[PDB]
Formats: structure tokens, C-alpha cells, sequence
């Protein structure tokens, strides 16, 4: 492997290792479970509005309009009818939740809607509480937070409490002031690792216009797993590397395949779970070097600063 | 009464769970004889206008004299007062003995460092953007109008008009720790005047969240005189709930020591067995603390101490 | 008067004459003739809530903690009370407007400038109310910043309140931008207004948003006694404020208040026009 | 014709004829001229970088100068920006509305060559320092900049991060608008309903009291008629929409057609 991927891994490994690592996971690990995707949920929105599919892609702009077009003019009935149609099924987890669980992470920030990561959580035995509302923050049930940013489905289906037009986005700090403070400052006294996210998306833009009042060198600048179809180019790695990201290529390491994006999750995280004669005298100075500072100590306490 | 009542047992109840939080104003630190601001304000009128208050006056004395004498005057004057030590006073020890999450403190001083030195537990101290970041510790002293650690600057410190209005601007990460510990862990109000400059912007932010979305912070209130009524709800209806010192006891207006431990006191002695008289309350303890036990088949005998601490 | 005063004069008759005239006319100018000023008002609530009664925090509290304790009702009645009784205008008025400003800017809520402005036959559009300022009828404003009674004598339609000031901007949005587009594109003469008031301080604040030498710094008529202390007056020159001190411009006694404000007024007509 | 067509017809020019009216021309108009089209200058960049979506119009051109300095950015822009097009037809209709003032998000000098040549004379504000030097009555207000002090990239705010900043960069000239589009009638013309300026115009207007403004006109021009969903989501929104490919059956690619129906209806309405 590279070397920049080196460092990245040996710095996230370490802060997992002390608690302080956190998940911002995106839509793209719930997209591997098969999770209805938000651009068919778009192209949904647009059909029952214009009569036919948009031509191409969408922008973010699109994503965000369409829906809250649909909203005001289609009425609120219709725009929750739709999201229970289409978000009401149940898809099982992918094997990306369960790593990301592996690494047993300080808390777990992430804008899906869904309760994939919840069921992975139970799974893999975690008590997490999820704090997918305002009330939520107050009344804590865990030390770790399960914090859903985009809200969730567990009060209803209806598309009020959850991010999905552009009035949520609009006035989403203030409909969320408690949970946006309570985000930013894990970010800031954690170690924050993107999975999931483009850097097209809107909330990482949002994240990183916020990261730019920060004072210079003053906070960590967050890993962001790039597991796009194509290889991230040499221009876009600078400006956003500048940005404040630490981005971690999944198609500059692995040379996989395209649409076959489940292989390229796996391999960025399993280089992120699997974690001379000359470094054995270091490594055991280091683990004895502190001891010096006591009289006396004994063998069995010994066995215990080995490990 | 029952309304102070039931506000020591919830600050008790908080304690106890580790989900206290300890707002600490000037009035602790005054209380070891530190010097208070308006001794500094008053040094800079007179250096001013050569011959020597309120919420505006205390910001624009200060910021008159930065831009009138300079930087390095307004630095002198302020380290000649805050660069004296001083013994931390009694409350600091009853500060420290609830064993509160975090502490919150707009003091530049070291008083409360100190005292959570001596404690034993080690609180992280933020007093700089660069600290919140790199802090190991989970409990965090969080002293969000700087503090002179880096120096004895008037910079390092949150004391004049200018730094007080880009406040938000110029310490980001400070202030949304102090709001997430706010929101997240109860809070206490000591040693802070109830027409304070800091404690009327949290109200200010408050106002801000939703409805019944937060605790309301708890305000020790050790002024000489018992509280006005309608300022007391006025207080209550912006998201506080007052415990008065004066009202508790009666000690003379001079001395303030006495009100401050009175209120520590009643914080540290005060139990939730200490308020059940009624025999049908002495039952809804015992059945609060026996009843979890009863998904148990049994329960060894010895073990129960742990129940009833 | 011989360099700090005679040029702050010369190019206020400047703007006059160019017509670039704006006018904030102060709390202070509406006390010259007799009218309840704010603190009054702010003993009398602070009386109702206590037995005997000041900072401007206070200023801004004392009411907000009537209206939040004792209601709406109660604090619109003694509003009415003491702000309905009808005064005589100043020669202050007539003075300020013999100078032709363009517009006049007031966080006054009397009318007692729009008295004295149908008196002298020029019309101002009174803009009090945020809906007035779509449907303006004339090219000059008369912008009451902070409200009026025009509509009724309601506690609502005046900003005096610690919660009306803090949802001003969101409140009065377009009021807002109107008077702080009049301020950039006119030269404007503070008169009646304490050196260290709240809305002076905060428009200091939002000049000092703006960049550097990007707009002209605003006379301030400064009126009360003393004369004034050379470091505040450094201080407030520097934040953006060109002050024409009343007291030194003349001799007189602290409670004539009506000579120290004809003395700039008459020294900025007569001059030169 | 229509109801509501004739009715907003009939405001305009009432508000034309007592001095009220106020122009927001896009970049529709300056197209006329055929003017370099942002798409343009943003496959430039984005060509130049790695040898159209409108997050990307921000993104390109913020991109670009991060990379190859502020020295490629003003190449680039003056390299395009220095064609000298001829003012089309809509200017000259734009002015004979005689507007109170004319907000143009265009750095390009069509418009006030444009008035210029009608005769009329606009104080330009196009930058801070403008609005306190602005001598005429009539306000021109440019604002996202212009190429009047230079090419540089700092005149205008075509990155993303003059976007993010221009609150703030832009104080004085944001809240002159704001004054305009409270105090007159605005009528926009070569927008795009899913322009950035229109949008962050639609949002603002949300602050403001129910009744407190007047909606501004919106003049699409668009080859393809509006779906009925869209107009009515922007006649909710303050919008007050004219369909120029609803008003006159016209050719796809013939936007000249569509802008001088428009005008010439509005025209000869205000006789
Ligand atoms: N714009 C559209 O909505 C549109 C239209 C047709 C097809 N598609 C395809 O759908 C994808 C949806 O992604 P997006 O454009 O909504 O954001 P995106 O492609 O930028 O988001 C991709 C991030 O989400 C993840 N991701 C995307 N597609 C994935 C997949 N198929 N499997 C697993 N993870 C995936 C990746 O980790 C990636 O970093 C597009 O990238 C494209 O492949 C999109
Ligand atoms: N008001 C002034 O600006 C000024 C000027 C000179 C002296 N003083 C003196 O200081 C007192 C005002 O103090 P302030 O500026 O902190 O406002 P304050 O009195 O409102 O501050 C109050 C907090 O500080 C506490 N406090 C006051 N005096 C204390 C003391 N001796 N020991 C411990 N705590 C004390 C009270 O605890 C209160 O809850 C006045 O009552 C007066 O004795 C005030
Ligand atoms: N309770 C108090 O606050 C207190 C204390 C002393 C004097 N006063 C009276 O209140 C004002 C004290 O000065 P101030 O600046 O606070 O005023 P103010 O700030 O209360 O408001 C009026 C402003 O206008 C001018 N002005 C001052 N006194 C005036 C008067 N008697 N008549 C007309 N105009 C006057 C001054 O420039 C003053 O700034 C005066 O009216 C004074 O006689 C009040
Ligand atoms: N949006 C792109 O990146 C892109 C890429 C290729 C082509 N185009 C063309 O641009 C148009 C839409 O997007 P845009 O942002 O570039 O324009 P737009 O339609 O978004 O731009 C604004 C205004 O442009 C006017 N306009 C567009 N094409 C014109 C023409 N040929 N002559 C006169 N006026 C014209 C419309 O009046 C519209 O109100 C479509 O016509 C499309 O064919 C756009």
C-alpha cells in the first residue's frame, strides 16, 4: 500500500483505540443494503409532479427543490405517502455496518434515515442511544449517541421529522439547533472517519463551510473514505485536502472493478479493522520506561503492563 | 419550602449520576479575595479621566482604555491585579466534593484548576480554541472567557466590548462545547449575578431551543438581600430555577461566605432519604430502589447494602 | 470651533445645500420640549412591580419584566397614559428642519417631528410600521427606527422592550435595511442622542461591518453639560463618529439644555447657510 | 391573451409611469449579445483542470483558483471577458421602460452602454465603495460586480467563495438592493427560475411580512412552456411570473423572439 494511506490508518487506528473515534456514516452504506437510493426517490417526486422522469441527472438543487416542490403544491399527505411507499421496507445490513460496529467507535454520526446502522448496533450487542430528535439530546439513555443529523422514521413515516427538502435544509439549524451544536462538537473532541459520502453532498459541503470558521490548526482535520466509481483525481484531492479533509481513496488502493462498490467498502475498512532486534528493545523500554518512577514493582504487576 | 425542595433533590439526583455541571462565577473567586472586575474597571477610569457601575459600562472602560493607552498598558494594568495568587476558598471544595461532569467558569483565574487539582480528579481545562481539540480527558474545565495559562495578556481573556461582541465568532468550539455540556448535563449557577452579562446570553441561546427540548439550569443565588418575587418569576419563566441563599438563612449583607456554604451544604448533606417523612413516602423509596430487583429470582442478602448505598 | 468644529459645520451645510442630508434625531431633542422621557416611564413600571426605583440593561429589563410578569394589559395601560399626553414642538424641531434634510431618521415614537414637518409645509412619508415602507407615497422618509403610535397606543407597535430590541432585525427587516441605506448613501447628523446610547452603539457596530472608507462618517451633536473628556472623544472619533461638542461650543449651565442645542443649531443654519 | 396576464401588463406599466418600476436583469439578456455564457468560462476551468450542474458553476471556478492561483483565474476571465459584444435590441427596451433603477447580476457593460446610448444617465454601484460616491438619483446596481477596475477575479463574485462571503464583502450593496426591491416594483428579465441570485431572493423575501412587499414580475423566456406545477410553486414564493413561450408560440432556439415579445407587449401597454 501507499504511504499517505499508512498514516491515515495508523492515526485512525490510534484514536480508535482511545475512544475517540467517531463514524460519520453516508447514504452510500445503506445504499449497499440495497436501501431505496434518494435520486429514485427524487425521480419519484418529479414523476407524479411533471408526468415523466427527468432527463439525466439531478443536482443538489434538484434533490432539494423537487421534493419540497412536491410538498407545497402535491400537499404534506402525498409527500409522507410517498416516503412510506418507499422507506417502509426493511433491508437487511450489509457487511459494512458490522465492520464499522468492529471498531467499536465513540459515538456514530450519521444522516440515514434508516435503522440499518440500530440493527447492526443490536446486533453486534452495542447499546448506542439514538438521538434522532430535538427531545433526544436531553434524555440521553448511553454514554455513546447514535446520532442521526437527517432525523429518522422511528416517531412515524411522516417527512417531518426527518432532512429530506429544502425547508428542512434551510431552517435546519434552527429546527435542530441542539442536535447541529452537539454534532459539531463531537467532531470537534473526536476523530471523525466519512464513509458512505460524495463530496458532492450537501451535508459534507455544510460540514466543511462550517469547518472554515474554525481557527487555523485549531481542530482535527476528518478521514474521509472515497469510494466513488473512479479514481479520485490529482486536483480535487488538493482542494479538498486543503479543505480540511483527509481523504482515503478506496479506487487509488484497490484496482476493483466499477459498480462493485461492496469489494471497495470492504477493502478500505478491512485495511482498517485488521489493525529487527532493534524495535524489540524500544518496544519494551516504552512499555517499562514509566516504571522507573517506583521503587519497586512486582512481577505480576509486570505481566500486567505487558498486556 | 417544597420548591427548593425538590431543586436540591434534583441537583442531588443529577450529582449522584455523574450529570452535574457546575456554572462557576466571579463571586467564588471573589470569595477567596480575588480581585474582582470592578476594581480593574475602576483602575482604568481613573487612568482614563485620571480621577475615578453597569453591563455596558464594565465592556466600554476597558475596551476606551485598549484602543486609548494600547496594548501593552491595558496588559500592565490587568496583570499588576490578576497576577497575585490567592488560597482557594472553602467553596471550591464544596464545588469539587459534588464530583460534577464538567465545570464551566467565565474566571480567568486558576482557582478552580487548582481545586480540581487537589481533588484529585483530573478536569481537562479549556481555556483556547487549540484546547478543545486536543483535550484526553472526558472531563473538561471549560473556561469559556479565556484565561491567562498562555499569558498574562488582555488577549487570552474575554473582558472587553470588542472580544465580548465576536465572542462567537472568535471562540466557535468553545462556545459549542459550552452549549452541548449545557444541554446535556445539569446545570448549577454559582457565584454569577442574576442580571449577569454571560448568564443573560445562555438565556438569550435558550430562548432559542425548542420547548421542553432542555433542563432548565439551576441558579445559587447568594446576593445579600432576599430575592424580589417578581423578578424570581420573571427568572423562572426564562429557564431558571432559582435557589436563593438569602432566603435559606439570614446573614448579614457584608459577608458572603456564609451563604455560599450554606447552600454548599445543604447540596452535600442533602439525600433522598432526607426529605421522606410521610410513612407512604418511606414505601415509594423502598419500592424505588426494590423493584428493578424483582426481575430477579433471588437477591443475596449482603448485597442489598449496595441497593440502599 | 477653529478646525474640529468649523469643518464639521462647513460640510454639513455642504450636504444640506447638495441636499445629501439626513437627520437621527435623539430621544433628547423630543425632551427639549417637554415629554416623558424613557427612564420616567421605566421608574413608573419599575414602581409598579416594587416599592421605589439607571442601566441601560435595566432600561431595557425594567419593562420586559413588567410585560412578562404583570401582562400585556397593565404595560400597554401606563404606555398610554404617560405617552398620550399631547406637547408643544420645540423650536429644536423647526430648526432641524429649516436645514431641508433629505430625510429624518428617528427612533422617536411621538409625532412630534411629523408635527413640526406639516407645520413647515414639507411632507415626509412617515415610515413607523414595517408595512409602510413598500407603499411609499414620497421620495423622503420620515423613519421612525423604533416605532410609533400611530396606529394605536399598543406596547406591539413600539420597540422599548429587552425582547423588542432583541428581534429587531428579524422584526423590522425591511425598516432596518431602509435606515441603514439612507445612512451609507447620506451624510448623517446625530442630534439628542446620548453618546453611549444603545441605538447609536449599535449602528457604530454595523459601520464598523462595513469596510474601510467605504462610507462617511456621521456627526454625532453631543448637548449634555460637561465638556467632553479627550479620550472618549478620541475613542468614539475613532469609531466612525465626527462630534460637535454643544458644551464647548458656548458657556452655560448644565440644565439649560435648550441653549446648548440652539448654539450647534444656530451656529450650523446661520453659517453659511 | 389572459386575465392575468393583462392584469400584471397593467401594473407594470402603472408603476413604469410614476417612476416605480425597477429592472433585475439576468444573464439572460446579456446572452442576447451573445456574452460568453457562465457554462462557458465553467467548461474552461473545468478543461483546464482535469484537460452542467449548478453546484459545479460554484465548484469549477472555486476549484480552479485554489489550484492555479488567483494568476489562471483573472487569465482565464479576462481571456473570455474581453470580447466587446454589441448590445442587443432588449437593452434599448429595457431602458425605453424608463426603470427607476436596474439591478443587473451581469459584469459585462451592455447595460450601461446601453443607457449611454438612450440618453439616460445611471450612477453605477458595482462596488462597496460606490454607494457612497453614487451622485445620480437612479441607481444601476450591479450586484455581483463588474469589469470597470480591472480583470480581476476579486471584482466579481463568480467563485463560490465571493458567493459564500457576499453578505458580508458586500454589505452596503446587498442591503441598497434589499432597499430597492422593498421600495419599487421589480420585474426580472433573462433569469432562470433555478438561477442562484433568484433563489437566495426567493428565501429572503420569506422574512419579510406577508404584506409588508410587492411580488415582484418574473419574464421567462425559456424555449419550453412551464409545467403548471412550477408556476404555481413560484407564484407562492413572491414570484409574479410572465410566460413568454405561453404568451406567443415561438421557435426553440429563438429566445431573441421570446424576450422582444415580452417588451414589446409591455411596450405598447405602457403606449
Ligand atoms: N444522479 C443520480 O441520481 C443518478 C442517476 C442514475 C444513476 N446514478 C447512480 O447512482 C449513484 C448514486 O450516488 P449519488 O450520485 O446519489 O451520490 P454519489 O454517487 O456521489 O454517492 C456515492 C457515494 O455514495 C456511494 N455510492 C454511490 N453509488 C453506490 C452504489 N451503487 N453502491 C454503493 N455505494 C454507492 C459511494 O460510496 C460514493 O462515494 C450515482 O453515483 C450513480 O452511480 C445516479
Ligand atoms: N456595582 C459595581 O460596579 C461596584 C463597584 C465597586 C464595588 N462594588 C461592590 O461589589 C458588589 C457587586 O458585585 P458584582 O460586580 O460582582 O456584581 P454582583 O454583586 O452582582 O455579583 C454577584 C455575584 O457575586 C457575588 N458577590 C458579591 N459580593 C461578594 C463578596 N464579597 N463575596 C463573594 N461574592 C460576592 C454575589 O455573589 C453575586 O451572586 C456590590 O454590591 C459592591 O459591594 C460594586
Ligand atoms: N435617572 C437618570 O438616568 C438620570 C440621571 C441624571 C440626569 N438625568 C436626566 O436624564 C438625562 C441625563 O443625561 P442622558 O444623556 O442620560 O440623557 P438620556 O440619555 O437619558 O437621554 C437624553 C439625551 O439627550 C440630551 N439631554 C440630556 N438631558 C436633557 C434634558 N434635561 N432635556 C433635554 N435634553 C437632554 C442629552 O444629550 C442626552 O443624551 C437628562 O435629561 C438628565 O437631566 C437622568
Ligand atoms: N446549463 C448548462 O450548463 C448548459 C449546458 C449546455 C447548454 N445549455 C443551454 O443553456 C440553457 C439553460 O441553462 P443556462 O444556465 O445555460 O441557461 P438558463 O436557461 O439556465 O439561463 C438563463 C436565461 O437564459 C436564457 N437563454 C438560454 N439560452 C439562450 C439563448 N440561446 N439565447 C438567449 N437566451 C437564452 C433563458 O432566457 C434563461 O432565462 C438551455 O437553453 C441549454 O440549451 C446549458
Amino acid at each position: 500500500l501507499d504511504n499517505n494511506v499508512v498514516e491515515c490508518i495508523k492515526e485512525i487506528t490510534e484514536s480508535s483505540r482511545n475512544g475517540k473515534l467517531v463514524f460519520f456514516v453516508g447514504a452510500g452504506v445503506s445504499t449497499l443494503s440495497d436501501y431505496p437510493q434518494w435520486w429514485r426517490l427524487v425521480d419519484k417526486y418529479h414523476e407524479e409532479l411533471y408526468g415523466s422522469p427527468k432527463k439525466g441527472n439531478y443536482s443538489s438543487d434538484e434533490y432539494l427543490r423537487i421534493p419540497q416542490i412536491f410538498y407545497n403544491v402535491k400537499g404534506e399527505m402525498a409527500f409522507d405517502g410517498i416516503l412510506k411507499d418507499f422507506f417502509q421496507v426493511d433491508k437487511p445490513t450489509n457487511p459494512i455496518h458490522d465492520k464499522i460496529l468492529a471498531m467499536n467507535p465513540a459515538h456514530v454520526i450519521t444522516t440515514n434515515y434508516d435503522n440499518l446502522i440500530d440493527t447492526a448496533c443490536w446486533k453486534r450487542g452495542k447499546y448506542f442511544s439514538v438521538i434522532s430528535a430535538e427531545e433526544d439530546v436531553a434524555n440521553a439513555t448511553s454514554s455513546r449517541y447514535l446520532l442521526k443529523v437527517a432525523g429518522d422514521f422511528r416517531k412515524g413515516f411522516k417527512g417531518e421529522n426527518v432532512v429530506l427538502k429544502e425547508d428542512d435544509y434551510l431552517n435546519y439549524d434552527q429546527n435542530y439547533p441542539l442536535i447541529s451544536n452537539l454534532m459539531k462538537t463531537i467532531i470537534a473532541t473526536h476523530t471523525i472517519v466519512f464513509i458512505g459520502y460524495g463530496l458532492g453532498d450537501y451535508n459534507i459541503n455544510m460540514l466543511l463551510n462550517w469547518v472554515r470558521k474554525l481557527q487555523k490548526d485549531s481542530f482535527h482535520k476528518p478521514f474521509f473514505i472515497r469510494t466513488d466509481p473512479s479514481p479520485i483525481e490529482n486536483e480535487t484531492l488538493i482542494y479538498y485536502e486543503n479543505k480540511g479533509l483527509r481523504i482515503i481513496d478506496a479506487a487509488s488502493l484497490i484496482d476493483s472493478n466499477e459498480y462493485d462498490y461492496l469489494e471497495r467498502y470492504s477493502a478500505v475498512m478491512d485495511l482498517l479493522i485488521e489493525s529487527k532486534d532493534d524495535e524489540v528493545i524500544d518496544y519494551i523500554y516504552g512499555k517499562i520506561s514509566p516504571l522507573f518512577a517506583l521503587q519497586y514493582i512486582r512481577k505480576i504487576d509486570l505481566k500486567h503492563v505487558f498486556e | 419550602d417544597n420548591n427548593v425542595v425538590e431543586c436540591i433533590k434534583e441537583i442531588t439526583e443529577s450529582s449522584r449520576n455523574g450529570k452535574l455541571v457546575f456554572f462557576v462565577g466571579a463571586g467564588v473567586s471573589t470569595l477567596s479575595d480575588y480581585p474582582q472586575w470592578w476594581r480593574l474597571v475602576d483602575k482604568y477610569h481613573e487612568e482614563l479621566y485620571g480621577s475615578p457601575y453597569s453591563s455596558d459600562e464594565y465592556l466600554r472602560i476597558p475596551q476606551i482604555f485598549y484602543n486609548v493607552k494600547g496594548e501593552m498598558a491595558f496588559d500592565g494594568i490587568l496583570k499588576d491585579f490578576f497576577q497575585v495568587d490567592k488560597p482557594t476558598n472553602p467553596i471550591h471544595d464544596k464545588i469539587l466534593a459534588m464530583n460534577p461532569a464538567h465545570v464551566i467558569t467565565t474566571n480567568y483565574d486558576n482557582l478552580i484548576d487548582t481545586a480540581c487539582w487537589k481533588r484529585g480528579k483530573y478536569f481537562s481545562v479549556i481555556s483556547a480554541e487549540e484546547d478543545v481539540a486536543n483535550a484526553t480527558s472526558s472531563r473538561y474545565l471549560l473556561k469559556v472567557a479565556g484565561d491567562f495559562r498562555k499569558g498574562f495578556k488582555g488577549e487570552n481573556v474575554v473582558l472587553k466590548e470588542d472580544d465580548y461582541l465576536n465572542y462567537d465568532q472568535n471562540y466557535p468550539l468553545i462556545s459549542n462545547l459550552m452549549k452541548t455540556i449545557i444541554a446535556t448535563h445539569t446545570i448549577v449557577f454559582i457565584g454569577y449575578g442574576l442580571g449577569d452579562y454571560n448568564i443573560n446570553m445562555l438565556l438569550n441561546w435558550v430562548r432559542k431551543l425548542q420547548k421542553d427540548s432542555f433542563h432548565k439550569p439551576f441558579f445559587i443565588r447568594t446576593d445579600p438581600s432576599p430575592i424580589e418575587n417578581e423578578t424570581l418569576i420573571y427568572y423562572e419563566n426564562k429557564g431558571l430555577r432559582i435557589i436563593d441563599a438569602a432566603s435559606l438563612i439570614d446573614s448579614n449583607e457584608y459577608d458572603y461566605l456564609e451563604r455560599y456554604s450554606a447552600v454548599m451544604d445543604l447540596l452535600i448533606e442533602s439525600q433522598e432519604n432526607k426529605f421522606i417523612t410521610k410513612d407512604d413516602e418511606v414505601i415509594d423509596y423502598i419500592y424505588g430502589k426494590i423493584s428493578p430487583l424483582f426481575a430477579l429470582q433471588y437477591i443475596r442478602k449482603i448485597d442489598l447494602k449496595h441497593v440502599f448505598e | 470651533l477653529d478646525n474640529n468644529v468649523v469643518e464639521c459645520i462647513k460640510e454639513i451645510t455642504e450636504s444640506s445645500r447638495n441636499g445629501k442630508l439626513v437627520f437621527f434625531v435623539g430621544a433628547g431633542v423630543s425632551t427639549l420640549s417637554d415629554y416623558p422621557q424613557w427612564w420616567r416611564l421605566v421608574d413608573k413600571y419599575h414602581e409598579e412591580l416594587y416599592g421605589s426605583p439607571y442601566s441601560s440593561d435595566e432600561y431595557l429589563r425594567i419593562p420586559q419584566i413588567f410585560y412578562n410578569v404583570k401582562g400585556e394589559m397593565a404595560f400597554d395601560g401606563i404606555l398610554k397614559d404617560f405617552f398620550q399626553v399631547d406637547k408643544p414642538t420645540n423650536p429644536i424641531h423647526d430648526k432641524i428642519l429649516a436645514m431641508n434634510p433629505a430625510h429624518v431618521i428617528t427612533t422617536n415614537y411621538d409625532n412630534l417631528i411629523d408635527t413640526a414637518c406639516w407645520k413647515r409645509g414639507k411632507y415626509f412619508s412617515v415610515i413607523s410600521a414595517e408595512e409602510d415602507v413598500a407603499n411609499a407615497t414620497s421620495s423622503r422618509y420620515l423613519l421612525k427606527v423604533a416605532g410609533d403610535f400611530r396606529k394605536g397606543f399598543k406596547g406591539e407597535n413600539v420597540v422599548l422592550k429587552e425582547d423588542d430590541y432583541l428581534n429587531y432585525d428579524q422584526n423590522y427587516p425591511l425598516i432596518s435595511n431602509l435606515m441603514k441605506t439612507i445612512i451609507a448613501t447620506h451624510t448623517i447628523v446625530f442630534i439628542g442622542y446620548g453618546l453611549g446610547d444603545y441605538n447609536i452603539n449599535m449602528l457604530l457596530n454595523w459601520v464598523r461591518k462595513l469596510q474601510k472608507d467605504s462610507f462617511h462618517k456621521p456627526f454625532f451633536i453631543r448637548t449634555d453639560p460637561s465638556p467632553i473628556e479627550n479620550e472618549t472623544l478620541i475613542y468614539y472619533e475613532n469609531k466612525g463618529l465626527r462630534i460637535i461638542d454643544a458644551a464647548s461650543l458656548i458657556d452655560s449651565n448644565e440644565y439649560d439644555y435648550l441653549e446648548r442645542y440652539s448654539a450647534v443649531m444656530d451656529l450650523l443654519i446661520e453659517s453659511q447657510e
